[PDB]
RNA sequence: CUAUCUAGCGAAACCACAGCCAAGGGAACGGGCUUGGCAGAAUCAGCGGGGAAAGAAGACCCUGUUGAGCUUGACUCUAGU
RNA sequence: AGAACUGGUACGGACAAGGGGAAUCUGACUGUCUAAUUAAAACAUAGCAUUGCGAUGGUCAGAAAGUGAUGUUGACGCAAU
RNA sequence: GUGAACAGCCUCUAGUUGAUAGAAUAAUGUAGAUAAGGGAAGUCGGCAAAAUAGAUCCGUAACUUCGGGAUAAGGAUUGGC
RNA sequence: CGUGGAGGUCAGUGACGAAGCCUAGACCGUAAGGUCGGGUCGAACGGCCUCUAGUGCAGAUCUUGGUGGUAGUAGCAAAUAUUCAAAUGAGAACUUUGAAGACUGAAGUGGGGAAAGGUUCCACGUCAACAGCAGUUGGACGUGGGUUAGUCGAUCCUAAGA
RNA sequence: AUAUUGGCGAGAGACCGAUAGCGAACAAGUACAGUGAUGGAAAGAUGAAAAGAACUUUGAAAAGAGAGUGAAAAAGUACGUGAAAUUGUUGAAAGGGAAGGGCAUUUGAUCAGACA
C-alpha cells in the first residue's frame, strides 16, 4: 500500500534543527538548512518569497543594539558623564 | 528518545514549563483581555516537531 | 517537617479556593467554546482530498 | 429570568428552570408534553411508572421510524417510548418547583403544571471518523427546560 | 476504595505476580494506609496479604 | 452476529416545490398542464418498478484557429563532433 | 519387527492433512513488474551471434576547468545491440 | 504433553478478562455445516464446495536432456491389552 | 425612488429617549419607496439645493458564516465470555477487593529494548470537557515528585561516502 | 536641482469602519498543517463604577426560586443593542393523494371616521 501502511514506515528524519534559525530544516545527509543555508554565509532569500522576507527580516526580533541607534543619533553620538 | 541529545532535552524542558494553565491572578488585572492560555499543547493532540 | 503548599502560595496572590474553582470552570468553558467553533469552521474543508482516486470505472 | 408566555398569575404560581442540560431535546419535549396541564402528584406518580416500564411516554412529533407498543393506547397513539434521562431531568425540576412553592406558601394538593416548554440549546460538538478519510459531526442536542406550577382556583 | 497500587506493590515485594496475591476483603481500610512498600512487609506477616499457591500442573498421566 | 423492540449515544448522501394513475398534446416518454378515474388522519417492517434516483461542468464523437506525451525524410534551429 | 487376545469393523478416530489421469497452444527452468482494477505467453535469465576500441583510445559525462565514470581497468577486458 | 515438528489442540509461570448493553429469535443477509435418489444435466466455464490427505509394506506406465517423471497411477494395513 | 460620504441651509429632531429592530396596526404613492402609532432599545440622526461614488442582488456547481428536513433514523455487530456478594459513592452492566468461570498458550494478550514520541512514569485531589453508551475509573483535568555511572553507551577509529 | 511601496520622526484625508481596511484593531506572521521549500487563519464592545449576585431555601452538585446591586439584569462575565433561516410553549384558524396565488363576495377578527 502506498498510503495508510506506508505512513507506518516513517520513523527516521530527513531534517533536524538548524543552529542559525532554530527550525527543523537542516538536511543531514547533505548539511544545508532549507530556510537559510547555514554553512553558507548568506541567508537564503529570494524575491519571490516576499512573505518569507517578513517572517525573518529586521524587526522580527529583539534588535538588541539596533533599537537604540535612532536614540543615539538624535543626541549626536555623545559620550561621557550624563550631567550634574 | 531514550538515547537522546541535549538540545532536544532542553527544548522538551521548555515545553514542559510552558505546559501549565494561566495563573488566575492574571485575570483580575485592570485592563485584561486574557481569559485562558491558547498556546497549550499536549502529546495526544499536537506533536512538537523538533 | 513541611509548611508549604501551592494552596498557601495562591492564598496570598489573590484567588482563594472557591474562586480558583469558579475561575477554572469558566476558563475551561471558554476553552471549549473555541473548540466548538474550530470544529464548525474546519468541518467543511477537512474532507477535501487533493488526490482521491475514486475506485470505480466499471 | 424571563420565561415564556404564562397566562396565569405569578402570585399563585412558582417556577423552575434548567439550562444547558445535556439531554436530548426531542425526547425531553415529548416527555414534557405528556405532563402539560397535569397535577404534580399524578405526574410524579407517572414518570416513576415510566421508569418501571409501565405507562409509557407518547411520541407525537419526533416519532419517525420508532416502534409501536401497547402503552400508547391511553393516549391513542401506538408509537411511544420510555426515556429515562428526559424523565430524570424533568423529575428533578418538579421537585424544585414544588419546593419553591412550599416556601412561597402554596398548597401542594391542588398544584397543577401550567406552563412547561423545552427549547434547543447550543450544540456540544465532536467528530466521528467515516470512511475514505473524512470527518463528520457527532454532536449532542441539549435542551433548556422551563417549568411552572400553579394552584387551581375556581 | 482502590487498592490497585497496593496489589502492585504486593506482587513486587513477595516476588510473585499480581495474580497470586490475596488481599483480605475485610481489611480494605487497613490496606489503604499502606501507601508505602515497608507497610506491605508488615501486612504480609500479619497475614492480611497472602502469597497464593501455584496452580497445579501435574505430570502423572504423562 | 445482525436486521427487529428498548435505555443511552447519534451522523451522512441528497433536497426548485414536491410526491396516486390512464390517455391527450407538448422540446415528440408528465409528479404538476387539459379531460376523466379517484380521493379520509397518523403509521411499522420489508421491497427494490419508479423519482429519465445519487455520485462525476462525458472519458467516447465533433468543434476550438486550446494544449501535451511520442515519431519522422515535416518547417525553423541547436548542444556536440 | 513379529504373534496372540479383544471391541457394535472401530482405530492418521478431535486437530492436522496431496484429488488423479490422457492431450493441445505457449514461455525452457528459479526469478521480476504495473504499491491501489491487468502476475501473464510480457521482462529477465543462462546460452548463441554481431559491432566498436590497442589508451594520442571506445562508450558516456560536464556551463567550464591543471575536470570526470568505466578504470584499484587493458580484448578470456570495457562498452553497445 | 500429543506429534516428525517453534504446525494445530490443551495446560503451568506471567498477563488479561478490555471491545456499549438488555430482551426477543420474523423476512432478506454475512460467516460455518448437513442432505434422500441422480451426479456437472447447471454454467461462458465444475466459479464455490466436496472427495483425497499422515505413516508402514507391496506396486508404479508412456516419455526422457537418463538426472527425472513419481507421493505417478493403483492396493492393503493402522486402536487397546 | 433609494444607499455610504462632501459643501451650503432648516438659528432642523434628540437622554422628557437619536439610530436600529419586531409589528396578518394605520396613511400616501401606479411603483421603486416614504410617513405614522405601539413594543423593544439606549446616543447620535435627518428634510431641502447641490457635489461625489467601492451606490441597490433571488440566482453565478458564487465567497464566508450560520441553520434545517431526512433523523432520535443508518446505526455503535471481527478479536470465543462473562457472572455473585461486598466496600466506596448522590448514583455502579463497566471502579476496587474476594470468589467462580475462561483466554493469550513461551514465533504469547509475558518480560525488555532500537527508531519515534516527550513526562504519557508515580502519587494526592478531581469529573465541566475527552474515553463515538456510562463512569466514583483513566495514557484525561489540577497540583507536585521523579531519571544519580571512572567500568553501560555517546565521546575515539575508520567503511561506503561527504 | 532629481529618485525614494524601505528605516526614524511629524502633519493630514470628500478613504475602510471589524466578512471591510494591512494577512494581523486582540498574546498575528500567532495557533495549526506539511519531511521541507512554504502555506497561514479565526477572534473587538458588560457597566459610569464590579457595586461581578452577601444572605435564605430545595438540591449529591451544577444550578434553580426568593432576596439583593444597579438608572437598566429586557446588561449576569455564554454579558452593547440582539435581525433571519431554524425551534419550543400558548392563542386563533383551516385541512379527503400537495401547498401557495388572482378576480368577486359571505362569515369571523381588527381599523376607520365623526359628519357634536
Ligand atoms: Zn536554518
Amino acid at each position: 500500500g502506498k498510503g495508510t501502511p506506508s505512513f507506518g514506515k516513517r520513523h527516521n528524519k530527513s531534517h533536524t534543527l538548524c543552529n542559525r534559525c532554530g527550525r527543523r530544516s537542516f538536511h543531514v545527509q547533505k548539511k544545508t538548512c532549507s530556510s537559510c543555508g547555514y554553512p553558507a554565509a548568506k541567508t537564503r532569500s529570494y524575491n519571490w518569497g516576499a512573505k518569507a522576507k517578513r517572517r525573518h527580516t529586521t524587526g522580527t526580533g529583539r534588535m538588541r543594539y539596533l533599537k537604540h541607534v535612532s536614540r543615539r543619533f538624535k543626541n549626536g553620538f555623545q559620550t561621557g558623564s550624563a550631567s550634574k | 528518545a531514550a538515547q537522546k541529545s541535549f538540545r532536544i532535552k532542553q527544548k522538551m524542558a521548555k515545553a514542559k514549563k510552558q505546559n501549565r494553565p494561566l495563573p488566575q491572578w492574571i485575570r483580575l488585572r485592570t485592563n485584561n483581555t486574557i481569559r485562558y492560555n491558547a498556546k497549550r499543547r499536549n502529546w495526544r493532540r499536537t506533536k512538537m516537531n523538533i | 517537617r513541611r509548611t508549604i503548599t501551592a494552596a498557601d502560595r495562591r492564598m496570598v496572590s489573590g484567588v482563594t479556593e472557591k474562586q480558583y474553582k469558579k475561575g477554572m470552570k469558566k476558563m475551561q468553558q471558554l476553552e471549549k467554546n473555541a473548540i466548538n467553533t474550530q470544529i464548525r469552521r474546519e468541518i467543511k474543508r477537512v474532507n477535501f482530498q487533493t488526490h482521491y482516486r475514486d475506485e470505480l470505472l466499471q | 429570568a424571563r420565561y415564556g408566555a404564562t397566562s396565569t398569575n405569578p402570585a399563585k404560581s412558582a417556577s423552575a428552570r434548567g439550562s444547558y442540560l445535556r439531554v436530548s431535546f426531542k425526547n425531553t419535549r415529548e416527555t414534557a408534553q405528556a405532563i402539560n396541564g397535569w397535577e404534580l402528584t399524578k405526574a410524579q406518580k407517572y414518570l416513576e411508572q415510566v421508569l418501571d416500564h409501565q405507562r409509557a411516554i407518547p411520541f407525537r412529533r419526533f416519532n419517525s421510524s420508532i416502534g409501536r407498543t401497547a402503552q400508547g393506547k391511553e393516549f391513542g397513539v401506538t408509537k411511544a417510548r420510555w426515556p429515562a434521562k428526559s424523565v430524570k431531568f424533568v423529575q428533578g425540576l418538579l421537585q424544585n418547583a414544588a419546593a419553591n412553592a412550599e416556601a412561597k406558601g402554596l398548597d401542594a394538593t391542588k398544584l397543577y403544571v401550567s406552563h412547561i416548554q423545552v427549547n434547543q440549546a447550543p450544540k456540544q460538538r465532536r467528530r466521528t471518523y467515516r470512511a475514505h478519510g473524512r470527518i463528520n459531526k457527532y454532536e449532542s442536542s441539549p435542551s433548556h427546560i422551563e417549568l411552572v406550577v400553579t394552584e387551581k382556583e375556581e | 476504595a482502590n487498592l490497585r497500587t497496593q496489589k502492585r506493590l504486593a506482587a513486587s515485594v513477595v516476588g510473585v505476580g499480581k495474580r497470586k496475591v490475596w488481599l483480605d476483603p475485610n481489611e480494605t481500610s487497613e490496606i489503604a494506609q499502606a501507601n508505602s512498600r515497608n507497610a506491605i512487609r508488615k501486612l504480609v506477616k500479619n497475614g492480611t496479604i497472602v502469597k497464593k499457591a501455584v496452580t497445579v500442573h501435574s505430570k502423572s498421566r504423562t
